[PDB]
Order: C-alpha cells, then structure tokens, then sequence
C-alpha cells in the first residue's frame, strides 16, 4: 500500500493478504470518522490534565 | 530391643531393591560411581554388590554369602541375594504379634532338609542318551543368545562358541581364559576365534616399521626389563669440562646393548614382549631378522603367552636357557577390525585363547561380552557335575508346591512358616516376568494350573509370554545352584533376624 | 502474563475431569461430599457431584452448565462429557508451549465436531419409530441397572407408547418436562394407568356435598385454587371443586391443557383422570403413573424410567444407534489420523492430537472395570479393522444411542472454547 | 504517578477490552464477590461500567465512551482500542522528552485532518 | 525409587538437549571454548562443546561416554543423536503413564530402527551407478555447507579439492579403510589461508639447523628417490656401563651408502655438526615421537639397524626433501611428498592469528569426516531434513499393519523422527509445525522424493534441484546410536553418586 495500484486487504479466511474488493468486505464511513473524531478527544483529555488527584474510595 | 530387629529388615530392603532389576539377562542395571570416578556397568551381581560397601553391619552379610556364590558357583549372585531377603521381609508382620524370632528362624531350616531331598530327586543325570558331543554345545548355545540382538547372528556364533570350550581340558575349565576386546568399528558377523592374545595397537605415530606380517614359525621370548636407548619422556644433562667430551656422556648404555643386539640373532627369537614401553632401538635390529615385537603389553597378556608356549620370563638377553624358548604354528596379523591387530594361532600347550569381537559401538559389545559369559558358565558347570536341573523357574515352581502339602501334615507353629517359605519363594518368577514386561499375576496364576498335574518340568518362557516347558526351550541349570542358595540364603536370613542390638563405636 | 494466568484455571479445569474420570461406569469409584449444612451424600452420577461441589473457580464452573445441558437434551453422558473436555484441555498445554494461538485451537474444533458426526453417522445404522420391536429391548437395557429387574418387562412397552403418540414426524426436539412421573404411596408395579388426557397431583373434596365425578366438563363445571360455606353453594350448581394445587404443577397444566371426569382409587390414592381432550393447540399431553409400597421403590423407579425417556428422545430427533462402550471412538481416531495428511499449516497438526483425545473414553471404561489400561485399547484397534461396529456389544444388548456420542462431542467444542478464550478475570461488581 | 496512572492504568483497564475487538477476539468473565451473580460478554462497554476502578484517571474514559452510545452507539469498543493505542505512543513520546503535550496534541490535529 | 527416577530422567534429559538445540545446523550458534591446555578457539562442533560440559547429574553423563565412541566412527553426528534420541525420551514418558513396562519400550524402538533402514534404502539412490562425472562434484559441494559459516567459505574453491585427495590416499577402493592416525592437522600463526597446500607427508618442523646445510636435496645423477637414514645410534664414542664418571670410522660408513639425513632424538653439539656440514649431511635435533612406526611401509626399501651393513637400495628413499619460508615466520619448515600413494596425509593451514587457525583446522576436520562417510558407502541420500520426514511417514504407515503392544511403540518412533527438521525449520526462521506439514503434503499427493528443511533462504520447496546429498552409512550410523542411547537410558533405574571425604 505505500505507493499506488493497492487494492490489498487483511484477509482471516486464508491468513494472508488478500484484495478485499473481490471478497466484497467493506464498512461504514460513519463509523470511521465516528471512531477517529471520538479518539482524538480522548486523548486530549488525558493529556491536557498534568496532574490527577486520587479520588475518595467508595 | 525389639525396634532393632524391624529397623534391621528395613534397612536391607533398600539393598535388595536395587538387585530386583539386575535378576535376569533382559533386567536393568544398576549404575555405580566408584570414588575413583571409573564408570562399570554389569549385569553381574557379584561385582556390582562389592561396591556398595553398606556401612550396615547386616548388609556385610549380603556380600560374604555373594564371593561364596561367585567362588564355588559362579551363577545366581542376584538371585541368592533375593531370595535370602525375601524371608525377612514376610516374617516382618510375624514378628508384631508376639512370635519370637527363634521360632521363626528354626522353621527355615525344617524346610531345608526336605529340599536338599527335593533336589536329588529332581536331578537327571543325561551325558550321551538323545544326543552328542556337538548337538550338545550347540543347543544350548541359541538359548542365551536369544532375546537379543544377536539371535539373528547367532548362526556363526554358536560355531565359534563350539570350538572355545574344545581347545581347553574339559575336565578343568575357566571362564576367565578366554579373553573378550572391545574393537570398535566393522560389522559384528565378521568376528573369528584366535587361539592367542591381541594387543591394543596404542601407536598412532607414522614413518617406520615397514615389514610384511607373513611368518612361518616364529619363535617367542619374554624379557622382564626394558631394553631401550631413544625415549620420549626424560632427557640426560651433559656439563663437563671439556668441550668434546659433551657427546660420549650419554653413551654409557651402548657396548653392554650393543652385544645384545645381536644375542636375538643367534638365538633366532622372532617374538619379543614386555611389560614396559619400549623405545625404538629394540625394533631397529628385528626388521631383517623377521623379528616381531611390541611394546607396553599389559601384565595380564603376558602371563597368557607364558602359558601359551611353555616358556619362562627371563631379566636379561645373556643368561636365558633355550628350553624358554617357544614357537607356534602360524603367526598371522590381519586388518579384521579395521586395524591390524597381532595374534597367535596353532599352539597345541596353550591353555588359554582370546575370542574377539567387533560392532559399530563399544557399548553395544559390552552387552554381548557379557551375554558369552552366561553360555560359558553353563558349559562350565556341565562338565564336572553330572547333576542337571530344569532352570528358570522351572525347579523354583517345583519346591514351593510340595512344601505347601508338606505343612499340612506338620502340626505346630511350623505349618504357617512352612506355608510362608514357600510363598516367599515365588519372588523369582515373579521378577524374572517384571524385568522382561510379561505380567506376573496372570502367568503366576495360570502356571498353577497345570504345575498340579503331576509334570515337575513347566518353566517359563522367555521369548513369547506364555506357560511352556524348558526341557523344549533348553534352559539348563546345573543342581549346584540350587543347593548352595538355599544353604547359603538360609544362613543368612537366620543371621539379620537374630540381631537385637546394632554397636557401632567411633573415633 | 495473560496466557500464564489462563493456564492456571487449565490445571484447575483437569483435576476437576480427572476426579470425575473415577467415577465413569457402573464399575466406578464413588466420591464422599461432606456439605457444609452436614448432609453426606455419595454417588457415581456425575450431574449429582458437580451440584453439589460447590465450585468457586469460575472456569470450573462451566462444566456444570454442560452437565445440566447434556441431560436436558441427550439425558446421558454428563460424566463423559466431562472426562472429553478435560482431554483437549490436556493437549492444548503443548499446543500453548509450540506459539499456538487458542483462536486456532477454537476453530479447529468446529471442524473437528462436525467431521465427528458425519463419521460416526456412516457407520451408524439408520432406525425408524415404526417398529416396536426396537424401542422395547433398548428401553430395557437401561433397566438393568436398577435393583427392579423382573418387574421391568412391563415397563418397556410403557414408556415406548407413550412417545410413539407424540411424536408423529419431524418433530426435533420433544419436551420431556411434559411427562410427569406421578408418584403416589400404596399398589404396585405391575398396576399402571397410562390416562393418555392428564394427571393431576391432588385429590378431591373429602367433606360432604362435592360430587368428585362430572361428565362433559370444562358454565364451569370443574375449577381449580391455588370455605367450607363456598362448597356447599357449589355444591347445588353440580360444580366439582378442586383446591390445594400445587404452585409447580401450575405451569405444568398451562401448556398440556373433557369428555368425561371420574375419580378412581386402586388403592388409597383417590385420584381424578380427565380423556379426551381434544385440544387443536395443546398436543396429547401424557403423565406416567407409578405405584409402590415402600418410599425406596417409586424412588429409584423415578430415576430409571427417566433415563429410559431420554434413550428414546435421542432417537425421535436424530435417528439411529450405535453400540456403546467406546467402539465408535477406536475408528474414529483411527480416520482422522490419515486424513490429517490432507491439511495442511497448523491446523493439519491438530486433528492427529484430536484423535488421540477420544481414545480416554474407552480408555477409562477399561480402568474402571479392573482390565488393564493400556492392554484393551490395542485389542480395541486390531479387532476394529477387520470388522465393523461387531466388537461383542450387540449379544450384551448394550446400544448406545448416537445422539449421545454426538452431543458429547458438540458440547465439548463450545465447552472447551469458552475456557481458552478468557485471558484474565477481575473483580467486578 | 500523575501520567503513570493516566497511561499505565488506563492500559492495563484499556488492555482489558482490547482483546475483545472483533468477532474473533477474546473474551472475559466479569466476577463479583459472591461469584454466582456473574456472566460471561463480549460487549466492551458493559466490562469498562461493571468493573469497580479506584484509578480516578479510569473514571474519565467511562464518561467519554458514553458520548459514543448517546450519539450513534455503534463501534463503542473500538473507540476505547483506539484511544490506548493513542496513550501507547503518547507515552514514550513525554519520558523521551519531560515537554507539555499540549504541543503535541497540536501534531495531532494536523494529522488527523490528513486522514479525513 | 520407581516413581522418582523415572520421571527425574526425562527432565534432566531435556535440559542438556535444549542447549545445542540453538547450535543444531549452519545457522547455529558459534561458542566460544577454553582447553585448560591454553588453547582457544570457537566452533560449533558438539563434541566438543559436550565433553566441556562438567555436571554431576549421571544421566547427561552418558552423552560424552557416547561422544567420544562417535569421534572415531563420525565425529559430526554429536549434535544429531542427542536431539533425536532425547525426542524418544520424550515419547517414551508418554507411555509409562499409559502402564507399558520401559523395557518394552527398548525393544519397541528396535523394531522400529531396523524396519526404516529397509525403507530408506529402496528409496535411496547411489552415485556410480548414475552418473561417474557427478562424483567429483558430490566431493567438492558436502564440505562447502559445513564451510559457509567461516572465513573459509571465500576460498572454499580451493580448499574443497584438499579434504578429497586426503581421504583417498589413507584408503583403499575396496576396502574402504580410514583411520584418524593416519591424518594429522598442523598449524602456524602467521600468514593466510590462500598459502595453504596440501603435504603427501609428515611436517617435522625442521630449520636444517645451520643455514649453510643445504635447503634441497639432489637427485644425485639419477639416483632412486632420496636416500634418508632411520637410526637410533648417533654419531658419538661410546663408553660402557661400569664407569659413568673413533670419528672416521662411524662416518665413512654413511658416506658410503649415501644417506643425506640422520634422525636422532636428542640435541647434538657445535663441533659435532661440523663434521656433517662438510659432507653436505643435514642435521635433526628434537625429535618428537611422531616421526615413525608406519610411512615407511611406501617407501619400499629396507631397514639397516648398524652402519656396517648400509648400502644404497637398502635405504628408505622419498620423492624430494627441501626447505621452504613461510611468511615472515622464522621456523622456516620443510615440505615432504611423495610421487606413490602413502598412507598418511597432513594438512597444513596457515592463518594470521591463532584463533583463525584453529578455527579453520577444526573446519576442515569436520570436512574430512564428511567425505570419509561419503568414500564408505557409494549410495547417499538427500539430507537438509529429508531423511527424517521420509522415514517417519514409512513407520507411521506401517504402525496400524503392525498389531499388539509394539504397535504404540512405533507411532512414537515416527513422531520422534518429526523433531529433527521441526528444529532446523525454527533456526532457519519457519514455521515448524506448517513446514513438517507442508513436506508430506507433497510426498504423498504429488509424488515420492525427498525434501528437507531449507538451510539457505528461498522461496519454496525441492533442494533436489541443488544436489544436497548426505552419506547412508553417516545417517544410518546416527539411529543405530539414538536408538542404543535410548536403551541404554531405560536400563538404569537408580542414580547411585557417592560422597567425597
């Protein structure tokens, strides 16, 4: 896939590289920037908090 | 007290339980490190129980009773050491209920004295009746080579085995005259039966000693001392005062050698051994003469070559008498073994031979090494006593049943002490099956059957699992076994179970 | 260490197997439970021991689902099923030590189970309900195992007429919970009433005033409860009043549930019977009536004809038998280790492990039995050569069924599944 | 042990669920302390609420899972698997450096528009 | 005890084997040894990383008492029969706990030994009674795989040519003789390896002792060979024995049978050397016991012992004596060959330090124990790992026609057989277990050939097409030990160690 003309995919049938298009195995687009966009605020919560006070045991 | 007598049997169970594997030819062995580091490994009980060295006091007993077995007999060190054992391990829950030792003890030797009678009854003396001089040697010869890698080969071993015992008196014959090397290397079929002695060829070093090894009638002679000039290990130091005296030093061993150089000559000896390394100087001069010679020959080989020829050793070259002189027939030196190994062959006064074997490991002939001497002890045994006895469990089934009727017509305490010395017997055919895989509860029950129908010859079989007979499978044990185990286990059962107290002093 | 912490439930997982292994067959070793209320109960039955243990490890746990999944639905086989799991659990621990993924060692095991039972189904010999003469003689071996010997002879064409109205074609899977084995003091064996409408666990009105028999009944002629004053008014309406039902049997009688309603009593148990239901929606629901004296008899009598049931229900959903005593394992073991050369990678590795792991089953039915182990198993493999399904279990009338085999073998695919692939545990709540 | 339990016990909390992603992937048995209330899931998001965690960094991440089921409630576990990949590479991007990240999580704004 | 020892012997075995696991084949491991004797070189030959090997436990012991009887007949075999005969230890514990006696499974593996012999000789194929001209190549490829891992490989061209006239020389066509005595490996710290030649002889590590004695030896108006002299009196009076507190005579003796070199052990004086350059006679102080008891035998003269009967045909006669420099080193030795074949050949490596020498003697040792296998049996087969997939599938089919007791025995047998090519697939980096499966894959549906484990990276399988074969008698020689090992285990059922005072 790093320059060009790749079709290629992950394919758990035969374990190897398989092109994805003639097995006809796709996803939704929504769910690729829902993932992403929910990923990346998440980590900027974690990192945007320098120190974490340990909270009162229940 | 009474605790000194259980401590005492269990302390000779450990010592036993390592001789239960080595009962039989297809048991286990037993692995012994000397304090020297020298690594044995045999099946033959004798030596084996010599290393043990039990600072028990009891156990010492084990050992006295095993040179007795491998002196007067020779055969049954492990099985003596079993069965003498096992009375002491079945009197152990006698002895919790009250009942003293004595009576215990004095039950053994009532059975004692109705199996020497049993013994006498069971020998057969057989010598020409249903067979021969030939047919004799060579049917017993397959059965201790079967079971083993060798039964396939068997064929030209029984052969060489025939003609060992012929070269020596039948009347007195040794196990240890016939000498077994390890020679590592070549197929085990090809081995051959020399009369003379071998060497070891311990000089792997190149550049002399051209001569061919064909010789006619070649004349032997001993020396005591090394007769040498060049030396590998020591050196001579020369200071003087004089510049060209530096040389004549280290010749003051050349006239008094240098007439003895050509002493051999007239003499003619074509054979000249010695028990000290010998430099190259002595096989200088014996190239033309046709004279053969080796160096750093064992003590042992030599005195097989005294008795060989009939000669005598002699310190040095000037005083020797030509009565010890002595000459073969042929000497010839082959490449069998893939080395060129020196021997001697057609000496009518040699009372002692060399049979040689060959194998691609030295291992795999150690185990056939010791195989031939099973063959020999019985060959050894039925020259002199006439007296022979079906063996391998054959008789031992034997003795147990009648001293089970025997008990019933005996009132007193000596009807459970009968009854439990022939119980105690079945310890031997039962090991001899756990040693070679067979099953031991379903034989042991099903040989009971017909062992009541009057037939005193059923054995067991060794090859295939099975009740049979060993008059067919020709397992042959000589009588003497048979009445100097059950002496000698006797004795030394009633010797550990009478001990009361253990005194062991230090310092 | 997530695998480590996994391996150690596997160990955990084999012992439980091993100790129930002791106890498979007629011939095993029992085991002593001591609860901590301080009832001591024993018994060779597997399903009785699991319940009872009381595991705490969560892993273990999972064979008492199988356990109580292997007899709703074969009703034989729950201490086999155990020695089967704890099999692929033993050879998946070199599987782990080789860099074998349990992904891989889980799917296999779909294969595996499903090659199992077309196998097993072409040496199997295809039966049909139709004839009679088959489903008497194997209801009647498994009779033999209780103290009632003689007296069974009449209680094999029993159970089989029972499931021969119910279970017309196609019919997959039938209830048993539907057949209820009534249990009543007083009469006998011998003396049974099939009453194929329904049989209720109550008696009826003792006092004076009910009529305790009606004819053409459902205007309520019969009513069931879950006062003295309210019979005597129903009393004048001719209405049959039946109280005291049990709250168990009331979801028993919603699902099976007149022409005619009458009480009869052999002896002392004063009980009503209802023919002729005729339902379109409800099915002929049958319940089995079973008399005895003493308490011991109705009791291990209970046990027996249930297990008879489950033999039979076996062959309603899948037709066919096989014989027992681990005959059909020995050939199984013997096709899969040649064909494992036609796979290849990985998984070609698993099917020669796959079959050495059903050979334990008839590997344990010759320990239990004081044969010698390893001796019976290759008399196992020499005599299956030659011959087929003849090694002689057929002369013993021994027949096990192939829905057992079959379901064993399933349920142990999804068992041992579910253990490799939990990684770790915490605590949550 | 500020960021220690920010990123080693968000780990080993997000390590929980990761095996879980896909229908091949793991499973886990969530135990409470009597042990017969239990059961067995592959659901992500149910492992992360029913889990007690005294980590206050752990309680963050249970609130920013349940935007993704309010919102569309599809893909919840992957958004966690994700989200500790991310804390994987945060990490040895800080001990390598002691630098604020919020420097880096500009880098990270910048790549993201990339993918889209 | 019973249920002790028997179980400590199975782990204990698998703790020695996993060792040399890692060092099994080219890609291995290269440890470094120290000799007590001050030697230092690094090699993977397992016979001599295992007699280095110092325990206490009496099971791995029997490993080096092995060893060192392989060193004679191989000496290459070391790594490869402790794996296998470890992986029947393996099979075997299985077994115990299934109730089968031990001593069953010694006589089970017998069985099983000699059925695969038959098997892998009907496919075996030989090497004259195919192609004569292949012979040559067959020589020169076998020592090139167990030279790809050392310095030697850039010259390998060459040096393949010197390990196949060494061998043929100490033996005979029909009698296939080969003794290790009668080649020696000698070598010198300065220089490179491309100076190395191969000696029809012994080295002797002469100076000719003054520089003014000459270097080379004239044929002397065509005379036979070169006349030397083998004698054990030097020239010197003599005295007797009694006291301990004559030039012309011993030497014209000599001169008159034309002996160029005398031999004496020890050292010699200035003016007693004087004599000898004179006479254009060389000198030969030091002797080392090395230099008799055989060559002579192709020098087919005579022995004089005195030098009142010398005479010209009666002396030992070689090709040619002369003295050439090696190097900057200012031993500066001599090189003796022969026209006729001898019985002795030594090699003589040069290398620029003195762990590089001793790590291309060792080398080229390994070399010539390949090719004496090779000379030994005209039939080989193909190795790399096929010899024990094709013998392994030859049992395992066998089993299930074999009945009884034995016949578990012999499943066990061909499972142990599949260790060998799973471990060289895992140094090679492969899959172990898709490897093994892969190879009976295309043994059986496709056709029967031999394909082993790949020692050289590629993309698939069939070496056939690079011409690696293996000598029968070496692989033949390696299952009869395992197998023996293997019993010899079980025989022992006890671990006796006594104390120390």
């Amino acid at each position: 896939i790093y320059n060009g003309i790749s079709t290629s995919g992950l394919d758990l049938n035969n374990g190897t590289i398989a092109d994805m298009r003639q097995l006809g195995i796709v996803e939704s687009y929504k769910l690729k920037r829902a993932v992403v966009s929910s990923a990346s605020e998440a980590a900027e919560v974690l990192l945007r908090v320098d120190n974490i006070i340990r909270a009162r045991p229940r | 007290g009474k605790g000194q007598i259980i401590s005492n049997i269990n302390a000779c169970v450990a010592v036993q339980e390592a001789l239960k594997p080595t009962l039989g030819p297809l048991g286990s062995d037993i692995l012994i490190v000397t304090s020297n580091q020298k690594t044995t490994i045999s099946n033959d009980g004798a030596t084996i129980l010599k290393l043990l060295d039990v600072v028990h006091p009891a156990a010492k007993t084990l050992v006295d009773i095993s040179r007795a077995q491998d002196a007067e007999v020779g055969d049954g060190t492990t099985s003596v050491t079993i069965l003498a054992g096992e009375l002491m391990k079945e009197a152990k829950p006698f002895l919790e209920e009250g009942i003293s030792s004595h009576l215990i003890m004095k039950g053994y030797r009532k059975a004692v004295s109705l199996a020497v009678e049993k013994i006498n009854e069971l020998a057969v003396d057989i010598t020409s009746e249903k067979s021969s001089g030939r047919e004799l040697l060579e049917r017993c010869a397959r059965t201790a080579m079967s079971s083993k890698l060798i039964h396939n080969n068997a064929d030209f071993f029984v052969k060489m085995c025939v003609d060992a015992v012929l070269s020596l008196d039948r009347n007195d014959l040794d196990d240890k005259l016939i000498g077994i090397k390890k020679i590592p290397g070549g197929a085990m079929e090809e081995s051959l039966f020399i009369n003379g002695v071998a060497f070891k060829k311990t000089f792997s070093y190149a550049g002399f000693e051209q001569q061919p090894k064909k010789f006619n009638n070649p004349k032997i002679l001993s020396l005591n001392v090394e007769l040498e000039l060049k030396a590998e290990k020591d050196n001579a130091e020369v200071r003087v005062e004089h510049v060209e005296d530096y040389q004549a030093i280290v010749d003051a061993e050349w006239q008094l050698i240098f007439e003895k150089l050509r002493q051999v000559e007239e003499t003619g000896a074509n054979i000249v051994l010695s028990k000290l390394p010998i430099g190259d100087l002595a096989t200088q001069f014996f190239a033309d003469r046709n004279i053969f010679c080796a160096g750093r020959v064992s003590a042992d080989d030599m005195n097989r070559v005294i008795q060989a020829v009939g000669g005598s050793i002699q310190s040095t070259t000037s005083d020797i008498k030509p009565e010890h002189l002595g000459t073969c027939a042929l000497f010839e030196e082959m490449q069998i073994g893939s080395e060129r190994y020196n021997l001697f062959q057609g000496c009518p006064q040699a009372k002692t031979c060399t049979l040689l074997l060959r194998g691609g490991a030295e291992q795999v002939i150690a185990e056939v090494e010791r195989s031939l001497h099973d063959a020999i002890m019985i060959v050894k045994r039925a020259l002199q006593n006439k007296l022979i006895v079906a063996g391998g469990g054959a008789t031992e089934m034997e003795v147990s049943k009648c001293l089970r009727d025997y008990s019933k017509t005996i009132a007193g305490k000596q009807q459970m002490i009968i009854n439990a010395f022939a119980k105690a017997l079945e310890v031997i055919p039962r090991q001899l099956c756990e040693n070679a895989g067979f099953d031991a509860i379903e034989i042991l029950n099903k040989l009971r059957l017909a062992h009541s129908k009057g037939e005193k010859w059923y054995g067991v079989v060794f090859e295939t699992e099975n009740i049979g007979d060993n008059f067919a499978k020709f397992v042959w044990e000589p009588a003497l076994v048979k009445i100097n185990a059950l002496n000698s286990a006797t004795e030394a059962t009633n010797l550990i179970l009478s001990v009361d107290e253990t005194i062991t002093n230090k310092g | 260490k997530p695998q480590e912490v996994r391996k150690a439930n596997i160990i955990a997982a084999r012992s439980v197997a091993d100790a129930i292994r002791t106890s498979l067959g007629p011939k095993g070793m029992d085991k002593m439970i001591k609860t901590s209320r301080g009832e001591i109960i024993i018994s060779n039955d597997g399903h009785t021991i699991l319940k009872q243990m009381a595991i705490l490890h969560p892993v273990a746990r999972m064979l008492v689902e199988v356990s109580a999944a292997q007899d709703s639905e074969a009703g034989d086989g729950t201490t086999s099923v155990v020695i089967l799991t704890g099999a692929l659990l033993g050879a998946a621990e070199r599987l782990l030590n080789k860099g074998i993924h349990p992904t891989i060692i889980a799917d296999s095991f779909q294969s595996a189970a499903k090659r199992s039972v077309d196998i097993l189904l072409e040496m199997c010999h295809k039966v049909s309900l139709s004839d009679r003469e088959q489903l008497v003689r194997a209801a009647s071996t498994s009779l033999s195992s209780k103290i009632v010997s003689q007296y069974s002879s009449f209680l094999a064409p029993l159970a089989v007429d029972s499931v021969l109205k119910i279970s017309d074609e196609n019919s997959k899977n039938v209830d048993l919970n539907d057949i209820r084995l009534v249990k009543k003091v007083g009469g006998t064996i011998d003396d049974t009433e099939m009453i194929d409408g329904v049989v209720l666990t109550q008696t009826a009105i003792k006092s004076a005033g009910g009529p305790t028999r009606k004819e053409k009944a459902k205007k309520c002629n019969v009513l069931l409860i879950q006062n003295d004053l309210a019979l005597h008014f129903l009393s004048k309406l001719n209405i049959m009043v039946v109280k005291d039902i049990e709250r168990e049997e009331i979801e028993f009688l919603s699902k099976g549930l007149a022409d005619l309603v009458e009480e009869i009593d052999s002896d002392g148990s004063k009980i009503v019977r209802v023919t002729g239901i005729r339902n379109n929606n409800a099915r002929p629901t049958v319940s089995v009536v079973i008399r005895g004296a003493n308490n011991m008899i109705i009791d291990e009598t209970e046990r027996s004809l249930h297990d008879a049931l489950c033999v039979i229900r076996c062959l309603v959903k899948e037709r066919g038998l096989i014989a027992g005593g681990g005959a059909p394992e020995i050939e199984i073991s013997r096709r899969l280790s040649k064909e494992a050369r036609s796979m290849e990678g990985v998984q070609a590795f698993i099917w020669q492990e796959f079959a050495s792991a059903l050979e334990v089953i008839p590997t344990t039915l010759a320990e239990n039995a004081g044969l010698n182990s390893i001796k019976v198993v290759t008399e196992l493999r020499s005599k299956h050569e030659n011959g087929e399904l003849n090694d002689n279990t057929y002369e013993e009338h021994i027949l096990q069924p192939v829905l057992v085999s079959t379901s064993a073998i399933t349920l142990a695919s999804e068992c041992v599944k579910s253990i490799l692939r939990i990684d770790d545990i915490a605590f949550s709540r | 042990n500020a960021r220690l339990s920010a990123f080693v016990g968000a780990i080993a909390v997000g390590d929980l669920v990761k095996s879980t992603l896909g229908p091949k992937g793991m499973d886990k048995l969530l135990q409470s302390a009597s042990s017969n209330t239990c059961m067995v899931t592959n659901d992500g998001a149910t492992i992360l609420k029913s889990i007690p965690l005294d980590n206050p960094a752990a309680k963050v991440l249970v609130n920013i899972s349940k935007v993704q089921d309010d919102e569309v409630g599809d893909g919840t576990t992957s958004v966690t698997v994700l989200s500790a990949e991310l804390l994987r590479e945060a990490e040895k991007l800080i001990d390598q450096s002691k630098i604020h990240p919020q420097t880096i999580i500009e880098g990270y704004r910048l790549a993201s528009a990339a993918a889209l | 005890h019973g249920l002790e020892a028997k179980k400590s012997h199975i782990l204990a075995a698998r703790s020695v084997a996993s060792i040399i696991k890692t060092s099994l084949g080219p890609r291995g491991l290269d440890k470094i040894l120290i000799s007590p004797d001050g030697e230092i070189t690094i090699t993977n030959d397992g016979a001599t990383i295992l007699s280095q090997m110092e325990l206490d436990n009496e099971i791995a012991k029997l490993l080096v008492q092995l060893s060192k009887s392989q060193d004679d007949e191989i000496g290459d075999g070391t790594t490869g029969v402790v794996v296998l005969a470890s992986a029947l230890l393996d099979q075997a514990l299985e077994l115990i706990q299934k109730g089968i006696h031990p001593i069953k499974i010694a006589n089970g593996f017998d069985e099983a030994a000699k059925l695969a012999i038959s098997k892998l000789e009907e496919t075996c194929d030989d090497i004259s009674a195919s192609n004569d001209e292949l012979f040559r190549d067959f020589l020169l490829r076998a020592a090139k795989t167990s030279l790809g891992s050392k310095i030697v490989s850039k010259d390998h061209d060459r040096f393949a040519e010197m390990a196949v006239e060494a061998v043929i020389n100490v033996m005979d066509k029909d009698r296939k003789d080969v003794d290790f005595d009668l080649i020696k490996m000698q070598g010198r710290v300065g220089g490179s390896i491309s100076d190395s030649k191969l000696i029809n002889g012994v080295i002797l590590d002469k100076d000719f002792s003054h520089p003014q004695m000459p270097k080379c030896v004239l044929p002397k108006e065509g005379s036979d060979g070169v006349k030397l002299a083998i004698l054990t009196c030097p020239f010197e009076p003599p005295k007797p024995k009694t006291k301990h507190k004559k030039f012309k005579e011993m030497i014209d003796d000599v001169k008159k049978a034309g002996a160029d070199v005398v031999i004496c052990q020890w050292g010699f004086d200035d003016e007693a050397n004087h004599l000898l350059l004179q006479n254009d006679l060389p000198a030969v102080r030091w002797v080392g016991g090395q230099e008799l008891e055989h060559i002579a035998i192709s020098t087919n003269g005579r022995i004089v012992p005195r030098f009142q009967d010398l005479s010209k045909d009666k002396l030992g006669t070689c090709s040619r004596i002369y003295e050439q420099e090696f190097g900057t080193t200012k031993d500066r030795m001599l090189i003796i060959e022969q026209s006729k074949e001898t019985k002795t050949v030594t090699c003589f490596v040069r290398g620029s330090n003195k762990m590089i020498v001793d790590e291309a003697e060792r080398a080229l040792h390994d070399s010539l124990c390949v090719v004496r296998n090779l000379v030994k049996d005209s039939r080989v087969v193909y190795g790399g790992g096929a010899a024990e997939v094709t013998m392994s599938l030859a049992v395992s089919e066998e089993a299930d026609k074999q009945r009884g007791i034995d016949q578990y025995a012999f499943r066990g047998f061909a499972q142990a057989l599949d260790t060998i090519p799973m471990t060289l697939a895992e140094n090679s980096g492969l899959d172990p277990i898709g490897t093994l499966s892969t190879l009976k894959s295309k043994q059986l549906k496709e056709k029967i050939s031999n394909i082993g484990v790949d020692c050289l990276g590629y993309g698939s399988n069939d070496m056939k097409e690079l011409f690696v074969v293996d000598p029968f008698i070496g692989k033949k020689q390696q299952i009869l030990l395992a197998t023996q090992l293997c019993r010899m285990i079980l025989k022992i059922d006890n671990v006796i160690i006594s104390g120390k005072d």
